[PDB]
Order: C-alpha cells, then structure tokens, then sequence
C-alpha cells in the first residue's frame, strides 16, 4: 500500500495470464525484489535463448518506474555490460498505468528491434548500423555462450 | 445534443456492468479497479477521454506529470469529473463476492458433517461428481457454486465444446480449484 498493494495484484495477474515470451515472480520474500525470465524472440539473434532479469520496485511504486536490468550477459546496443537497459518507459516516459508484464513486452520487442540512435554501447550501435551481418553473428554467439 | 460528442460515463457504466456480470467472483473485474492503485474504485473520477481513476491516485500522479497515465495526453485536476455512479456497480459486485463466499462456507461445513458419518450405503452427494457420479478426486468449483472433478469436467467440456448440463457455456478457466471442500 500503495506499492505493496499493487505488486501483489500484479503477481496474481501473472497466475492466470503469464506473458507468452516472459515469466516473472519474486526471488523470495522480499516482494519488492523480483526476478524475471524472458525468451529471445524469433527471427532475432537472441532466438532460443533464455535471459534473466532482476527487478527492484521503488517504495513509491507505481508512481516511479521499477529498476530492471539483465542479469544474463547480452550483446545489444541498448543494453550495457552491467545489464542496464536503455528504454524510455523505465525512465522519463514511465507511466503508473504500465505493469511489469508490459515492461517485459517492451524489453522483448527491443530485442527484436533495437534503437541504435539511442546507444548505451556506442560500439555495438555502430556495428549494428554499418554491418548487420556482424551484429547478428556476434549476438547469436553471445546467446549461445550466456543464455540458458 | 451533438452525436459526435461522446458521453463516456453512460458508456463506461454499461460496459462495466457487463464485465461484472461475466466476471467470476474470485476475479476482481478490470474496469471496477483503479489503473493506478489496482484496488476497487472507491472515489472514482473520470477524464474527458473517458478514463477512470481513484481521485487520490490520479492526483498523486498529476504532481509528477500533467498527462493522462494511459493516453499520455494533457491532463490536469480541473479535467477530473466526479463519477460516483460507478460505485453502484462496484457495491453490486462485492455483494456477489460476499454471497459467493457464503456458498463456499455452506458447502464446506456440511461436507464436514457428511464426512463424520460412518457406514453409508450411498456416498454423500457433496463428495460425488454430477457428471462422473464417482468420488471427486480433485475438487473444483464453478462461479455459481457447483462442485465437479477437475478432469471429469475437463474431458466433458472438451467433448461438447466448452458446454455442460445445464446447456451453458463453461470453461475450465471459469473454474477455481477448491481443495477446501475436503479440508
């Protein structure tokens, strides 16, 4: 209440209607600290790769966005070596109407279609824009190495 | 009055009533809940676009941004119209939930009475499945309060295409597990 109240509600929604390329839930009591699992989208170099995410809800949730980062190493222009995700709805474009389930969907489609003009790893961004074959080749190999 | 102008209140109410009537009592219907605080709409206000929030919740958000949390279009406190009518549908539903909770308690308690009888020549009906006529192995409960066997029904719904006696459209997600009947 209000944060805890909503977190519980969002958990129970994922007891009936779990996201199709996602899977969430708390690490343990605490409830403000979750861990999620997304699958690599088809036709993307991340296909056939399970990626792990850490999720920390702020105390004034849902008026502030959850802190979400990849635990699994991933090769991507909007995800750095630390797991930090460059996505507007996790920042200034956050809305209290958004749920964790929708955040995961955003992240999922970011994997399918990166935003190189919004780089967090400027070197991967460059490769993505001047040499896709290289980008795809490498990301696919990182997926083999680090994704379950 | 201009037809191109939309009255969202009468529209929202109409759709909320339907959703409530179609909603399983264990499930809290979406447009009876505040998009922001996830709880029952208790002091509902409505925006010019037609979105409904608890007053305290939407105002708390408006301290951060002056836009609607669902449309991202401009929104301020003076655009928030009182929508007390919706509470009639909310109370109508919590009544359903309460009644539904009475139904489970009644089933449980005489299932406790039935269980302490010895030497019955007939198994008590509280323990028998209506479409299997055998002992309910895995207890499972409808929204109206009838108890089936989770797979005696699952195979039955599959057989006749999510229908049952009484001829009514039922799905196995319209049904909640109910171990408490034997507990």
């Amino acid at each position: 209440g209000m944060a805890l109240k909503r977190i519980h509600k969002e958990l129970n929604d994922l007891a009936r209607d779990p996201p199709a390329q996602c899977s969430a839930g708390p690490v343990g009591d605490d409830m403000f600290h979750w861990q999620a699992t997304i699958m690599g989208p088809n036709d993307s170099p991340y296909q056939g790769g399970v990626f792990f995410l850490t999720i920390h809800f702020p105390t004034d949730y849902p008026f502030k966005p959850p802190k979400v980062a990849f635990t699994t190493r991933i090769y991507h222009p909007n995800i750095n070596s630390n797991g930090s995700i460059s996505l507007d709805i996790l920042r200034s474009q956050w809305s209290p109407a958004l749920t964790i389930s929708k955040v995961l969907l955003s992240i999922c489609s970011l994997l399918c279609d990166p935003n190189p003009d919004d780089p967090l790893v400027p070197e991967i961004a460059r490769i993505y824009k001047t040499d896709r074959e290289k980008y795809n080749r490498i990301a696919r190999e990182w997926t083999q190495k680090y994704a379950m | 009055r201009n037809p191109f102008d939309i009255d969202h209140k009468s529209k929202y109410l109409r759709e909320a009533a339907l959703e409530a009537n179609l909603s399983h009592p264990e499930t809290t219907p979406t447009m009876l809940t505040c998009p922001i605080d996830s709880g029952f709409l208790k002091d509902p206000v409505i925006t010019p676009e037609g979105f409904v929030y608890n007053k305290s919740s939407i105002l708390k958000w408006l301290e951060t941004k002056k836009e609607d949390p669902q449309s991202r279009k401009p929104l301020t406190a003076k655009d928030l119209q009182p929508f007390p009518e919706l509470l009639i549908i909310v109370n109508r539903f919590v009544e359903t939930q309460t009644n539904y909770e009475k139904l489970k308690n009644r089933l449980v308690q005489n299932a406790r009475v039935a269980a302490r009888q010895k030497e019955y020549t007939e198994i008590p009906d509280i323990f028998l499945c209506p479409i299997s006529k055998t002992l309910i192995k895995t207890p499972v409960i409808t929204a109206q309060g009838k108890v089936y066997d989770q797979e005696a029904l699952s195979n039955f719904l599959i057989a006749t295409g999510n229908k049952d006696e009484t001829g009514k459209k039922l799905s196995i997600d319209d049904v909640v597990v109910f171990d408490e009947l034997y507990q």
